[PDB]
């Protein structure tokens, strides 16, 4: 809808600092610093490689619209998240305990707070018995 | 008792669908069942054993159709474990899968047969024999190994075919006159194929001194050339098994997967799918809306890209890549240290 | 002369029980003995050679029962080399082990036979044929290699069975009318099994043009598919022995073993098993009771755990693990060096 | 539309000359054609099927000669994709290539035959059957693998031949009198060759007790020794393809190749082949004639030799060389750091 | 022209004794000669071809004895190339070597035969056939590979023998009554050996439904188990060839060898073997007699031991030992750097 | 017996320093330092992993009672010590010299003095002929 | 021709500095420094090894004449340049894009200027459509 | 002979410095330093391992006498030196150039002077044509 288009245009404008019709690496680094995460030159190179496709060194508004308009039903990340779980599936049956999920969530990689990981576990398990099936955990929302 | 319901459902799906361990036992039994029926059918082609074989085959057909029908029903029931296949639409979508369609049509055809069709019954047994794979796994593995060794296999078969043609022609020239076995060049070709393959029926063999001398000279070469493809394929299979063992021992991708799961949950929490998502919003506001959404989705996508880039660490790729990185890092470290000590000297 | 007594006892246990080198010679001889007996029994099934074969077999069975009895007695006696199998209780506990029981019961059954039983004679011969394994080593090795290559073996056998069925059916259709060899589909299946396995009895073979054409097209594929399992298993065996050579040359576990032995003795000395232990107590008091006991127990436990962790040195695990350790400790080294040079600059 | 002309020309040269992917399809079809012709000729040797087989063979040979002629013409036309083969002289030089000459020779011979020549017909068929290689690739691969395993193959064949001779002689001694199969030592040698090769016609086999005993003892050894060469060659082929896979995955020579391209273009620019070359001359004059030429040739030579050195990165040599460089760099780094810290202490 | 004399002498020794390249050609020809004679001998066993075969064999034996005699003479002449086999005593010692004794014995035996001896003629043929090795190289290689795979080969043969016994017994029970092929258990054992070995004469085969069913069940297993040893040995041969290739490409022993040669010459020069040795003494005194001798012998000892230690470079141990040294050096470097920076800070 | 229970209770009490009902890492470190051996954080973590099973980070009295009261045969360490000998069994026959036993015992890892190595050599080898048998020693020590 | 021989002799004399009848390592080093690139002793050793064949440590006039007298075809570098282009033929079909060519050469190794790379692209491609055929280019150059 | 025994006894006495009836590591070190070469403790332990066989830590007089009583005939190094010359036999035919012999002799490991390697080449090569037969040299002397 037009309201979401206006919201995305405002998001792009906030992304833009000098106002050259596009977003440069320095603007993304500055907003990341404002958030609290200090950027890296390799991180910005990855940013540019991931976002832009025509090879211009900047991020455009239509590119951001295409990026953010893809949901988990269009990301083709079903098998990807399946494999992400499977790497941690020591037994391979397809179950992981809640404590192990909390540990991996809040200790390794992009750590989060306790509340967010508990919410993740609750949403993953409709039954909420502490046992997570990755099939469902990637198929009832991520598919 | 919904917890036990879903637990048993998942267990049944695991045992019927992709099996891991003792589940194979069940499948083996099913195979045995169908295999037995096939054997019984072969016994029913013989006139002498028609009575007993047919008597056993009626019972075995009833049993196997019962088993296959109940297995199909419980498989469609247990497909709910996969949330893609849930409810009316999900189960119908699964049943639309071509292989389940093959299963149901075989069941219906055999039931109709039970309600000159014995040949159709045997065709049904071979079809449900092909059914056991359910994935093309055997075909895919054979095709991959053959393609990897396509050049060597083609060399073996080509040189063996040339050897067969030459040996057949020369032994034919030797034996055309005084051996009724080699009446025409076709007979010589049949002989050469049967001997170089090592089958050696004995319906044809050289009986002259020329023919036996030439066959002796050519057999040590032809038998080896025709046995070559089996050896090439077996050695390729074993080497592939060994390499797969090493690679699966070299998964070493826990960190990218954990980062991917973290970023995925972060994106879902900041995703506008649900209005009850506030814990992640609080976490992101305390660490200082749409900008956070975009940056978190980008974190998810970059984690996915890293997940894909390193998705396949191989037996020899990992070591060499790691050592190249370590050596260039060592060069950078030494040059940086030299610069730092030079700066210290400058003081 | 107890020293020589126990030395000879240990030597006899080594040669009869688990053999290392030239001991095998003795076992070989024993095998030959039993093997000879077996062969003689076969010669006694033939009526013409029954007289001489049975005459020799009587002597050979007397000899082999004497040898087996004396070997059993001396093995049981030499078991005292092992402290577990010492004295009345240890001797009886050894005799309880299933294969010793099998040996004694074979001895008793053969003695009774010597005191229509010839069928039981040959059954005892095959049993003692199985006997000299005593470990399932051959069975265990075959099972491990088959399991490792189970998927490839199943692919080979499955595709070969499909090829056999198809070739048999098509050649049957070609030859059903004008070849008495292929009278029923069972005859065609027999022909296909014999041909594709390369046995080629020649009791059945296609004789029509279409039958021979189809057999020629299908033989190059089927013979390879049926020879595949042998090649897969042989290559797997060779690769397994190669990797075992590498690993045994990469044992490299002396330090954990020495630590384990040291801490084990330390724990025993601290433990109250014997009250005459005071040298270790003096050593521990000079290096400054129950607390020392617990701390030494924990030293022994950590040594055991390190031993278990290092118990898996493999051809590729060790190198990659050590390079990962080198990379991470070099990262720590460089960060520490950067901090130290920054501190130096601060002055 | 010269662009489309040259694009189609290059595509046709790729598909007909060295093919990469789906191009093989076309070649396969051509092979089938030739193969079909060959098969038809065999069917024409049989008197019963001479009529129909020859009727089909006439049409098939018209078709195959048409196809080969059009392929030859379009191949000579498409050789323009290679600048070495351009214009009258280039095309004529192409046609002088030995296999193109053989192709035209076979085409003309078959056309003349179509305008007791059936023997020449089949001879042309086998010649064009050999023609499909065009490189000796199969022969070269087989020769290389055989040479690599020459000692093992010779061992296998030599010991197998000794076993054959000994077994044949002993079975002959056993069966000379009481079996018309073994009338002379030549018959025994024929039997031994046929059984140890596992062909086993059944025209000769031992029928006495000693003959069968000796044959049984020698079969277990001889069959293995005669099957050895196939296993050796197959395992060698599989290992060779595995190492080729690893090496192609370890190309790692892009930087030398790019340096070579840069230096080659620079050297040409300095080369006086064209008088319009001034951009490179301007660049060289800015970076501050015959001396520039010479230094550019020197740079090109060093790039060429560096590419030659880095043109053999193997699976195992690369890691060892990299680690030797790393360790010597480590030693130099430590000694340099010690010298520098000593100098700092001297202050 | 002593230079040309010795050059030709060394060339002849190289071509006759261990040959490297095209020298093998000559040996091949000699082999062919002997082989031809052997073949002719077989043709002389047949009464029909006795005349022509013996006529050619007389000439061929004259030729081969002439060739062998001249080869023996020129070999004993070329032995002077080796310093050990020099002059009267040296060449007599060469002739004393057992294989040269066997050669001269065969030569004299053939000459005497040419001056019921046809049996001795063929026996001399087989003896000079065994003569072609001169080293046991084929036997040694086979023995080493068999011993390396002794456990796997024994597993294969043992399980195959059990399968043969069981299948033979069961098919015998099936067919004892209504098949004259299986009259006694010996006949069943013969059938099973000829079947599982895949020879399949066809003189015996099951003809009942029980026998054919059991044979079908046991064939798929027995044929694989009996083909296993060939596959194991072939794969072992190929893997050994691969590892030998790697090792020969990783000899990396030039520095120890050069040090060894230097120290050996130094030890000789210090040694009193020659009274003209004074330059080495001047060199040793310039760098400042019995003490110099002792130190030089000590240097030679250390060089020899280092050469021996480096004389076993294998494919996998090299890298592992190199990395062990590298990481221990890394730890020492970091600790030394920490100590030195601490000393610097102490100022 | 209740006497050994009281002895172990006293041992635990001396083990405890702050008196929280459990044994913390710092208490182990200080008791080790007083004992003479300098502890390490990795060593402390390894010992804690050895002790705990419920995943709390401390040592409770029942675990110390149960684990300390077991004999050599209650840990199934037989194969472990057998492999420990095997590694140093160069020939594999099953014999080694007493001099090498003294060298390895008092020069590798947790070394001991001459008297202790002599005592273990004597106990392992009943006949006292210098040729110690691994199987006998492990059997009457562990089994 | 005689004029070319005189030119080559003048080139040798310019290379010659001390005038010893040959070219020494330091002469090459100083001429290269005059060009602008700072050479390395190992690089001069590589120079001599590439050119000098008798192994005397210097480059003489006849060797220089023979060195420069070999043209593109006589160099027998066909396979070398063909494989060099193949290494960058990711697809292997036999085509390379101009943009990829620039991004490769103008940034790594013996870097060029824009003019040199576009001239190369124009010369290699007779049609001039941005697609380079390495076999055609090398054959027309080195064949 | 008695004269050589006395000569070796004098050599031992000169080797002995403190006069303990044996040769210690420090005596080896000082004699090496007197010769001019600087030894290393690693080299000293290598010497002790090489000579001493009873594992006492020093070298005694009878061992020295027996060791010097052994010539090339009493070392069984024929294969050792054969392989040593084989390693540098690049072609494997059995010929090595005199120039390469001089290069390797005087620039690798325990290097010797040019004149000494010339003497070595002269002695090894009886004909003195510049082509040395490795088997000839290692059989005339070492055997």
């Amino acid at each position: 809808t037009e309201e979401q288009i206006a919201e995305f245009k405002e998001a792009f404008s906030l992304f833009d600092k000098d106002g050259d019709g596009t977003i440069t690496t320095k603007e993304l680094g500055t907003v990341m610093r404002s958030l609290g995460q200090n950027p890296t030159e390799a991180e910005l190179q990855d940013m540019i490689n991931e976002v832009d496709a025509d090879g211009n060194g900047t991020i455009d508004f239509p590119e951001f619209l295409t990026m953010m308009a893809r949901k988990m039903k269009d990301t083709d990340s079903e098998e990807e998240i399946r494999e992400a779980f499977r790497v941690f599936d020591k037994d391979g049956n397809g179950y992981i305990s809640a404590a192990e999920l909390r540990h991996v969530m809040t200790n390794l990689g992009e750590k989060l707070t306790d509340e967010e990981v508990d919410e993740m576990i609750r949403e993953a398990d409709i039954d909420g018995d502490g046992q997570v099936n990755y099939e469902e955990f990637v198929q009832m929302m991520t598919a | 008792r919904n917890a036990f319901y879903r637990k048993l459902q998942n267990f049944l799906y695991n045992v019927l669908e992709r099996p891991r361990g003792w589940a194979f036992i069940y499948h083996a039994y099913v195979f045995l069942l169908v295999f037995s029926c096939l054997v019984l059918s072969v016994f029913s082609t013989i006139k002498e054993y028609e009575k007993s074989s047919e008597g056993a085959l009626y019972i075995l057909e009833i049993v196997t159709i019962v088993v296959f029908g109940v297995e199909y029903f419980v498989r469609i029931w247990a497909a709910g474990c996969c949330c893609r296949y849930r409810g009316w639409r999900g189960r119908l979508k699964f049943a639309r899968k071509p292989f389940c369609v093959i299963d149901i049509m075989v069941l219906i055809a055999s039931i109709a047969v039970l309600a000159s069709a014995l040949r159709s019954l045997r065709f049904l047994q071979i079809l449900r024999m092909i059914r056991m794979d359910r994935r093309g796994g055997t075909w895919k593995l054979l095709g991959s190994v053959v393609y990897a060794h396509s050049k060597e296999l083609v060399t073996a078969w080509y040189i063996g075919f040339l050897c067969l043609i030459l040996a057949s022609f020369l032994v034919y020239l030797a034996e055309k006159g005084e051996n009724d076995h080699f009446d025409t060049y076709a007979d010589a070709l049949w002989w050469g194929l049967i001997t170089l393959t090592t089958i050696g029926y004995g319906d044809k063999y050289p009986q002259t001194w020329n023919g036996r001398l030439l066959a002796a000279t050519f057999t040590l070469i032809g038998v080896s050339f025709f046995a070559l493809p089996a050896g090439i394929l077996g050695s390729g299979f074993a080497l592939k098994v060994q390499e797969q063992h090493r690679q699966k021992h070299f998964e070493k991708r826990r960190n990218p997967a954990a980062g991917l799961i973290q970023s995925a949950w972060r994106f879902y929490a900041t995703n506008l799918s649900r209005t009850d998502l506030h814990s992640t919003w609080q976490y992101y506001e305390r660490t200082v809306k749409v900008s956070i959404r975009a940056v978190c989705v980008m974190r998810f996508l970059v984690s996915k890209r890293k997940f894909k880039e390193s998705l396949r660490p191989y037996d020899v790729m990992d070591v060499i890549e790691q050592y190249s990185a370590g050596h260039l890092d060592m060069l950078s470290r030494i040059k940086s240290l030299q610069s730092r000590v030079d700066q210290i000297v400058g003081r």
